[PDB]
RNA sequence: AUGUUGUAAAGCACUAAUGCGCUGCGUUAAACUUUGAAGAUGUCUUUUAAGUUGUUGCCAGUGGGCAUACUGUGGUAA
RNA sequence: GAGUUUGGCUGGGGCGGCACGACUGCUAAAGACUAACGCAGACGUCCUAAGGCGGGCUCAGCGGGGAAGGAAACCACGCGUGGAGCACAAGGGCACAAGCCUGCUUGAGACUGUUCCUAUUGCGGGACUGUUUGGGGGAAACCCUGGCCUAGAGAUCCCAUGUCCUAUUGUGCGUGGGACAUGGGUGACAGAAAAGUUACCACAGGGAUAACUGGCUUGUAGCAGCCGAGCGACCAUAGCG
RNA sequence: AGUUGCGGCCAUAUCCACGGAAAAGCACCGGAACUCGUCAGAUCUCCGAAGUUAAGCCUGUGCGAGCCUGGGUAGUACUGAGAAGGGAGACCACUCGGGAAUACCGGGUGCUGCAACUU
């Protein structure tokens, strides 16, 4: 029947995983992460958004499945397919229960059964991430939009001043890779430290200045 | 029938009533057991414990 | 939760991550005497004669020395009262115990001095010590070391 | 002591007194000890509790105040002073910390403008 | 159980060492002369049917194992007891290496 | 003064999980731990502060509890 | 035809299960103790070696080689912190070892005392000493009183066997009695000798406990909102969603 | 000043690459009648002294991997003791106290005991 909403939206204090006490768990609803180009380079897209939680509250499988398609169809539409990459960043490891009350036995030996899955998250988790070019900001900011609908409380949409999906201030990023520190190959990047052998050390900057 | 099972609660309050005291420390006749290597010495085997538990 | 000797141990009894081994040594070559203070320290590598899980990390006084073990007497509360327990130990569970440095050596330059003081008449016995007082008293200057100029420091935020 | 002090600060108040208000307490609310008998503090039942000693009130305001290591004899032989409440009331919600608003803790030099009230 | 037929040990007659032969010791008879015996008979006379309860609700398979040590010289026995064991065997066949 | 501990948080060094890119980026743990608190808990010294109990006789009632601040477990919840 | 019996726990009782004796990890909030018909498992055995001791060795796996030879046969070199094994559940432990091979053996001897789990307390299971007209292994230091450690457990009364004593008017005995130690068993495991039915029915009680109303709750039941993928010949909102 | 014999603490001592080394030592090294042990004098056991520093042992080097100790992360996360604070709740705030952890940066790379021997 798939009860409502409201009975699993708290989080317990632990955490019940899949694992070899358990082994009756239904497969997760959601199988694709990463949609989009998702093998351009670093260089390429610039810009990222995100969107944030303002909650401690758990996120269905369903929920998480539901809003990844109105957020491709969107960006497909006014961005073009090959302009833009979209990633989830939450996988659903925690495990539902249910007691199923079919005259049966009421209250006693009421530990239940395995029901869904779902994704724990905390104040400030970001949930959806979309990397992109300068000039497509405002569709990604409206494809975010229709997304949150989806989820249940209250979300926040920022656009950030790191560089990608790198991790790193834009302008940390910059002078690093004016100084030829930084090896670019398709869709992944390395920075090169003044750590190891010398000899090492040259070869990683004849990399760096054709890779 | 059925009813509650165990609690700890008020078990604190009384095993502080009255203070919770300690005994003193035998004076070395009172051991058992020792072995003869000691029994050898037994006078001033005493004099190392009677002065430490009682200095 | 059942009552087995060794009953729910299972990070207590453990060694401690590149510690692993059996017994060195030097753990063979200490000389025990009755009197003696030690901690009780269980190696679990060491199958025999070890006490019970409660004993780990007390401190005991050495009443007997057998050929290759030791007898400890110490106390155990039990609900409203103390009782002495008396537990065997071998030597490989066993180590000396430092609780006693501080007080030893502020009572050997005690006596020290009363030597060094009845050699001359002139004696003491009263050492006490205080506790830490209110505060003496400063003179701070400011011929260098400027001052800094703190405050409020108005609010930023990056992300 | 000042550990100990952090134990009950929050039913109680502390802090520094000088030497003007100090005198005001000892005249007006001071007793002595026998031993669990309370006694007038004149100047003959000083001299037989400290024989060599101290022989009058005005002495033993002048070993509190200083350190003076007759301390902790004199301050054994007084018995706790009973004050009155004070005039005009609190001015706060009394149970509340003295940085947050109340009565209760560390008020520690101002500690004059509440105790003179209560005598 | 594999036990085998001889064993040197100890014998509290020749006080030392010697060879035993090993077998499982059993009970005998119970004679009618011993006190409970004549005790039980006079009291299940005339009327009133059982008297003195006997054991139902039973639970248990084994027995433990006792052995009887015979010694060869002088004669003298003793008894030894033993765990559960469902089977023995007392002639042998050593299992192999 | 001198010993004991493996939780919260955090983390991937072991066990079990989890998306991509072809070295990095992304997500996890009551029955995971390379680390690791606040707090608890042993012993020595009143030759530290502040304060001011030991031994034993004859005997009663009681062994359905409940509330709350903070804190867990089962349950959609009460 | 007579007399009597036909356990208990329990989100009411009954049916079912055993949370009724007992071991490991987690629930348990960094000393110890800590509940639920809480979670995941295991127990009533097995072994003359799978017990004791001396010596010599190295395991899972990977890389390069060798007639028939292949995904898997056996020889053999270079590496390998245990990623393997160790009767069985799980945890802890272990490398010139506690693992593998091999030699000899019956310490799985006879007695005796102190102590822990563990207390106001029995049984049980462990640890450590002493005494022997005593063993085994080893050149020797040294180790050994079952199983690498934490489970594999049975009173009073009665009977069977062994050692030391004994029956009161005296002496014996093919007739008995005792002290101590082992075995015969009570699994509802501190331990009665025990089948059902009553709608023909009785008595002492119980709101400590069900079958109707009220109260708390809302999974289910009923009634509503928000989003905007699609439909509607065109056209997200006329109507739908 | 070192090496060797027997050690204590057990990586600042380990692992991987190249190099150095006067005198002694420690080795590698030549053999099988006896002792002892193998399929095999390879290992183990006995008897030796022609040759060599090639290896082992010991010492240097390396913006080396690990390990040890500091900084940053940060007065952040978490938290002991309080109060008729806010919020539908989930939870957030205030007063007096205590206080961590990867990623990144810097510096280090065995210390000692008893004995014998070496220009
Ligand atoms: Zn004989």
């Amino acid at each position: 029947g798939r009860r409502p909403g409201r009975c699993y939206r708290y989080l317990s204090k632990k955490a019940y995983p899949k694992s070899r006490f358990n082994r009756g768990v239904p497969d997760s609803k959601i199988q694709i992460f990463d949609l989009g180009r998702r093998k351009a380079g670093v260089l390429e897209f610039p810009l990222l958004v995100n969107c944030i939680s303002n909650e401690r509250e758990n996120l269905s499988a369903e929920a998480l499945e539901a809003a990844r398609i109105c957020a491709n169809k969107y960006m497909v539409k006014h961005a073009g397919k090959d302009n833009f990459h979209l990633r989830i960043r939450v996988y659903p490891f925690h495990v539902l229960r249910i007691n199923k009350m079919l005259l049966q036995t009421g209250m006693r030996g009421s530990f239940g059964k395995p029901y869904g899955r779902a994704a724990r998250v905390v104040f400030n988790q970001p949930i959806l991430s979309i990397r992109t070019k300068e000039s497509f900001r405002d569709a990604a900011v409206e494809a975010l939009r229709r997304a949150k609908n989806k989820f249940p409380g209250h979300q926040k949409i920022q656009v950030s001043s790191k560089f990608g999906f790198t991790n790193m201030f834009s302008d940390e990023f910059n002078k690093l890779n004016e100084s030829g520190r930084i090896i670019l190959r398709g869709g992944s990047f390395s920075v090169i430290r003044e750590k190891g052998s010398i000899d090492k050390f040259k070869r990683d900057l004849e990399y760096a200045a054709n890779n | 029938a059925k009813r509650k099972n165990h609690t700890n609660h008020n078990q604190n309050r009384k095993d502080h009533r009255g203070g919770i005291k300690k005994p003193k420390m035998p004076k070395f006749s009172e051991f058992l057991g020792l072995h003869p290597a000691t029994l050898a010495r037994l006078e001033e085997a005493g004099k190392l414990w009677n002065a430490a538990t009682s200095r | 939760r059942s009552k087995g000797y060794r009953r729910g141990t299972r990070y207590l009894f453990s060694q401690d991550h590149r510690k692993h081994g059996v017994a060195h040594v030097s753990k063979y070559l200490e000389k025990y005497e009755i009197g003696d203070m030690v901690d009780i320290l269980v190696n679990p590598a060491m199958m025999k004669g070890m006490p019970h899980k409660y004993y780990h990390g007390r401190t005991g006084r050495v009443y007997d020395v057998k050929p290759r073990s030791l007898n400890v007497a110490l106390y155990k509360r039990v609900r409203g009262k103390y009782v002495i327990k008396k537990i065997i130990v071998r030597i490989e569970h066993v180590r000396k115990s430092r609780c006693s440095e501080e007080s030893q050596k502020r009572i050997l330059m005690a006596a020290e001095m009363a030597r060094d003081a009845e050699s001359r008449g002139v004696v003491l016995a009263p050492s006490k010590r205080k506790i830490e007082g209110p505060r003496k008293a400063v003179e701070v200057s400011l011929d260098n070391n400027q001052p800094i100029e703190v405050g409020y420091e108005p609010h930023v935020v990056i992300f | 002591t000042r550990k100990m002090l952090q134990i009950i600060k929050d039913h109680v108040a502390f802090g520094t007194i000088g030497m003007e208000l100090l005198r005001k307490l000892v005249y007006t609310k001071g007793s002595g000890r026998n031993g669990h008998v309370r006694v007038k503090l004149t100047n003959e039942f000083i001299e037989d509790m400290f024989d060599g000693k101290i022989r009058c009130i005005e002495e033993l305001v002048h070993h509190i105040y200083n350190g003076t290591e007759m301390f902790k004899k004199v301050n054994s032989f007084l018995y706790p002073f009973h004050l009155s409440p004070p005039r005009g009331g609190f001015k706060g919600q009394k149970s509340k910390s003295f940085n947050d608003g109340g009565s209760v803790g560390n008020h520690q030099d101002l500690l004059s403008n509440l105790l003179e009230r209560m005598i | 159980v594999n036990i085998p037929k001889t064993r040197n040990t100890f014998c509290k007659k020749c006080k030392g060492y010697s060879a035993h032969k090993v077998s499982q010791a059993k009970k005998s008879k119970d004679n009618p002369r011993a006190q409970g015996n004549r005790r039980y008979a006079r009291k299940q006379r005339g009327y009133g049917g059982q008297t003195k309860p006997i054991l139902r609700r039973k639970a248990k398979v084994t027995k433990k194992l006792v052995l009887n040590l015979e010694c060869t010289k002088c004669k003298f026995s003793h008894q030894k007891p033993l765990k559960r064991a469902k089977h023995v065997i007392f002639g042998g066949e050593r299992k192999r290496k």
